[PDB]
RNA sequence: GACGGGGAAUCAGGGUUCGAUUCCGGAGAGGGAGCCUGAGAAACGGCUACCACAUCCAAGGAAGGCAGCAGGCGCGCAAAUUACCCACUCCCGACCCGGGGAGGUAGUGACGAAAAAUAACAAUACAGGACUCUUUCGAGGCCCUGUAAUUGGAAUGAGUCCACUUUAAAUCCUUUAACGAGGAUCCAUUGGAGGGCAAGUCUGGUGCCAGCAGCCGCGGUAAUUCCAGCUCCAAUAGCGUAUA
């Protein structure tokens, strides 16, 4: 415990993990090209409500 | 292989000079220096290459065109009279005093410091 | 007092709604279709067309048989025909309001190079314009937002100092030839 | 409008001025009281010196303590109460350390569940609190 | 918390706010007062009286006013080189010929405005898409569409680096030699992911504690909102906060 209202308690006690090494992301014009690509021209005519890009249920 | 064309050519009898806007064509090469331009203007005007003065050459984007001005005189002394002194210094025919403005102004205040013939003596 | 200009103005306008689906999808579709960099360029084209439409509505507000209305209408009509987004058959002031933004995006240099047949894709066309390989009437262009005229569409071609249009080979070709001559001798 | 006479502009003008004075925002912006009692005095940011660190409580429907400091100003010397925003940034603030306070969001009004605090701190020891959070800059020694 | 105006922002139409600020006019050189010269001054880079402040001093006296250009202190959230030149524009003088911190030039400069790099092509990788078909199985995949640290070739730009050009001499831009990129490590950030409002009921930790939150609200030992990683959404060399 120590005390109740300690400053920096949760962030101090939070486990420290680092980044994962990855390639750089495409920036500038090709970011918009890939966004238009994935959003419009690689779709299939599904039914019902659409699924979000972060749906991981 | 460079070519020179003329534009807005006009003469001044009251300035004893000829004025024109020259067009320089140098494709596939960097900007030509002013000495070759002067020698070519001396060639096509049948003039000695000492009264030939060119200035202000701005290069276009892409390479091949450069717009400049040329000045054509008759004789050496009539060229020397009605000329800016910096173009004469570029040709090498004039030399200006080499001192900077701060010591000139301070020396002028030192002449202000005293009075008489010693005003020239205190400025050394 | 210094002798400068102090004159400048904005060329784009930010829309009032920042996050809604349909206009975001329409702008994103236009960016993807014409290979542009960001939303500021299509907002700039929309701003220019909005100013042209506002001027056309101001001229159409004023009544017929006036000198300034006929003068400015004929001037704006002649400019809008000569820029290449109108036809001589449609030589009327009330047809300015029917224009769309894609017509203004048609006369851009990037899509004109892409549609003429000098590049594979429109992104290849943009990285050809930015690369200084072509010229418009014996003078190279580097800017992809080069609007062209009706008499200037035919004269576009490759530049002299370019390996695609005939000239000195580039750096990588000369490096590979030097590597081949080093490996051979 | 009610007065619709052809030669009536004065009654419209004076009535519009009186009913504009019978307002809240126009009454606030055009009197010397709302700027004379203002701790910032028509300023966006201000510097100050911390003297005490006091933790004030929350409102009714939520339960927490809120980390705050007592700051005296430099230009006029009055006592205000600021609010350190982030998690665990009170350890960077020591006694008699100069800070940079700013507004809190609702134009001189209490925001959220913190009672009676209208200011928050941005920079301490002439460095930003965000750089102390992210491990970018270090306090001078 | 008033220099005025020509103006600026915002704007269906009507309006609201600002205008110290380069052009015009007015006022002052700490504050009042008086005056000489001169055509024109109550001039302050002219003089004189006062107080406030202040320099040197053998103590008797002598010398001053950066709200000019740089620069220093103080102040405050808040604002730059103790640089070069009269060559460009004009002004003044006995005057083509001398002077000009007026001015011009460069440096600092993410106030702001305009343009515009951070990739593309070719083949393999493996899923679909239009055409007579094989009900549904292989296939023309020759006509495509896409991304996976698969490979190989065409390209130029930042930066280093001669020259030329520009300029009073430069520097900057442009022209231009020889150099200069495969994960092209030459590595794009800023604020968010409950609703407003584009985008996870993903995983681990705390457990009305830490904290998030402009508003509604979220945390009570299974947090779609906290603290960290992955995925992603918005603008993009830009983004967020506070104020009028």
């Amino acid at each position: 415990h120590g005390s109740l209202a300690r400053v920096g308690k949760v962030r101090g006690q939070t486990l420290k993990v680092a980044k994962q090494e990855k390639k750089k992301k495409r920036t500038g014009r090709a970011k918009r090209r890939m966004q238009y690509n994935r959003r419009f021209v690689n779709v299939v005519p599904t039914f019902g409500k659409k699924k979000g890009p972060n749906a991981n249920s | 292989t460079v070519t020179i064309r003329t534009r807005k050519f006009m003469t001044n009898r009251l300035l004893q000079r000829k004025q024109m806007v020259i067009d320089v064509l140098h494709p596939g090469k960097a900007t030509v220096p002013k000495t070759e331009i002067r020698e070519k203007l001396a060639k096509m005007y049948k003039t000695t290459p000492d009264v030939i003065f060119v200035f202000g050459f701005r290069t276009h984007f892409g390479g091949g065109k450069t717009t400049g001005f040329g000045m054509i005189y008759d004789s050496l002394d009539y060229a020397k009279k009605n000329e800016p002194k910096h173009r004469l210094a570029r040709h090498g025919l004039y030399e200006k005093k080499k001192t900077s403005r701060k010591q000139r102004k301070e020396r002028k205040n030192r002449m202000k410091k005293v009075r008489g013939t010693a005003k020239a003596n205190v400025g050394a | 007092p210094v002798a400068r200009s102090w004159v400048c103005r904005k060329t784009y306008v930010t829309p009032r709604r920042p996050f809604e689906k349909s206009r975001l999808d329409q702008e994103l579709k236009l960016i993807g279709e014409y290979g542009l960099r960001n939303k500021r360029e299509v907002w700039r084209v929309k701003f220019t067309l909005a100013k042209i439409r506002k001027a056309a509505r101001e001229l159409l507000t004023l009544d017929e048989k006036d000198p300034r209305r006929l003068f400015e209408g004929n001037a704006l009509l002649r400019r809008l025909v000569r820029i290449g987004v109108l036809d001589e058959g449609k030589m009327k002031l009330d047809y300015i309001l029917g224009l769309k933004i894609e017509d203004f995006l048609e006369r851009r240099l990037q899509t004109q190079v892409f549609k003429l047949g000098l590049a594979k894709s429109i992104h290849h066309a943009r990285v050809l314009i930015r690369q200084r390989h072509i010229r418009v009437r014996k003078q190279v262009v580097n800017i992809p937002s080069f609007i062209v005229r009706l008499d200037s569409q035919k004269h576009i071609d490759f530049s002299l100092r370019s390996p695609y249009g005939g000239g000195r080979p580039g750096r990588v070709k000369r490096k590979n030839a030097k590597k081949g001559q080093g490996g051979a001798g | 409008g009610k007065c619709r006479g052809l030669r009536t502009a004065r009654k419209l003008r004076s009535h519009r001025r009186d009913q504009k004075w019978h307002d809240k925002q126009y009454k606030k912006a055009h009197l010397g009281t709302a700027l004379k009692a203002n701790p910032f005095g028509g300023a966006s940011h201000a510097k100050g010196i911390v003297l005490e660190k006091v933790g004030v409580e929350a409102k009714q429907p939520n339960s927490a303590i809120r980390k705050c400091v007592r700051v005296q100003l430099i230009k006029n010397g009055k006592k205000i109460t600021a609010f350190v925003p982030n998690d665990g940034c009170l350890n960077f603030i020591e006694e008699n350390d100069e800070v940079l306070v700013a507004g809190f969001g609702r134009k001189g009004h209490a925001v959220g569940d913190i009672p009676g605090v209208r200011f928050k701190v941005v920079k301490v020891a002439n460095v930003s609190l965000l750089a102390l959070y992210k491990g970018k800059k270090e306090r001078p020694r």
